[PDB]
Formats: C-alpha cells, sequence, structure tokens
C-alpha cells in the first residue's frame, strides 16, 4: 500500500507485464496491462474500482488520484521500470499529439512492453501521466502519449 | 493466472538522469478502442 512505483507481474515462471503507481492508497495502471483483473499484493488483494478502455486506464482500491499535467514547455522524466532492471529516470522534452479534442504531450521513447504503466514526472516529482499507449512513426519509432486520468 | 505487484522504487525526479529522445509534433486520432492512429 506504500506510495511508489510497482512492477505488475504474472505467472511456470514469472513475467513482467507492466508497471503502476501507488498514491493515496490507490493503484494506477494502464487497462491494456491488466485488462482490469484483480491484483495480488503480498497476502492482500486489490480490486478494480474504475476503468476506461478508451483512456486505457484503470484504478484499484479507489478513484483515480493523479491529476498533474505537462506544462507544455518543460522537460519531463520517464521513471522507467523495465523488466529485469532497476527503476531508472529518463529525461526528455515531450513532443505533441494534436487531436480534434486538443493536444496531448507525447514522449519519443521506446522501452520494452513490460514498461507500460511507468509514470512520467514533472520537475516537482508529480505524476503527469503514464507511459505505454501511443503510435508508430517512420522506421518503427514508437511515441507514447502522456496518458493522464481525471481526478 | 496470478497477477501480482512488487514495489520497485520511490516516485522521484533524479537530477542526474540520462537525457534523450526527440519531440515530434504528430496529428493523431483516438478511436473507441483506445488506439491512436496517424492522421493526414
Ligand atoms: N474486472 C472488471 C474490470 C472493471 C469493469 C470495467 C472497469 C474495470 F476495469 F474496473
Amino acid at each position: 500500500t506504500t506510495d511508489g512505483v510497482y512492477r505488475v507481474m504474472t505467472r511456470l515462471g514469472s513475467t513482467q507485464v507492466g508497471v503502476g503507481v501507488m498514491q493515496e492508497g490507490v493503484f494506477h495502471t494502464m487497462w491494456h496491462v491488466t485488462k482490469g483483473a484483480a491484483l495480488r499484493s503480498g497476502e492482500g488483494r486489490l480490486d478494480p474500482y474504475w476503468g476506461d478502455v478508451k483512456q486505457d486506464l484503470v484504478s484499484y482500491c479507489g478513484p483515480w488520484k493523479l491529476d498533474a499535467a505537462w506544462d507544455g514547455l518543460s522537460e519531463v522524466q520517464l521513471l522507467a521500470v523495465p523488466p529485469g532492471e532497476r527503476a531508472k529516470n529518463i529525461q526528455t522534452l515531450p513532443g505533441i499529439f494534436k487531436t480534434k479534442d486538443g493536444d496531448i504531450g507525447a514522449v519519443a521513447l521506446d522501452y520494452p512492453a513490460g514498461t507500460s504503466g511507468s509514470p512520467i514526472l514533472d520537475k516537482s516529482g508529480r505524476v503527469i501521466g503514464l507511459y505505454g499507449n501511443g503510435v508508430v512513426i517512420k522506421n518503427g519509432s514508437y511515441v507514447s502519449a502522456i496518458t493522464q486520468g481525471k481526478r | 493466472v496470478d497477477m501480482y505487484i512488487e514495489r520497485a522504487g520511490d516516485i522521484t525526479w533524479e537530477k542526474d538522469a540520462e537525457v534523450t529522445g526527440n519531440s515530434p509534433r504528430l496529428d493523431v486520432a483516438l478511436d473507441e478502442s483506445g488506439d491512436f492512429s496517424l492522421v493526414e
């Protein structure tokens, strides 16, 4: 239940399917990581509380708590938790997804799929969204939206 | 299928982070299934 970034694992052996954020007693990850299934945490169970396929987000134990947003000018850090690797910070200036409904920050970083759900942070350390829903440009370069929910 | 979580770190900015990646500006659409696609 401790605040932090967490691996999401599945079981023969174990595999890391994604990443999520614990904040204010609520676990935040991407829908495509868990498909809304319940999660084990030690001897306890975390049940899904809210989710939305179009936003590709799900929260456990309570409503979505993360509400900070990219300021549109400043560099950010992806707190990547790749399978088999220590959590590490990658700093970048986001590009932009321009959509009919407005602009979304986007990071042109390509990490293994099990990194989906890793938080993207602003300079004050607030989570401005999660990594791992995006689009491919030319030469197989992946670009991830900075996906944020509503509090 | 046991899905479970393991803590991996604090949520902190790191002053000494590796810096990389471009900042592309892309026109995109988001469909009902949550999939982004390019638009021209
Ligand atoms: N395990 C069921 C998944 C639920 C119902 C839709 C939203 C949700 F993901 F929380």
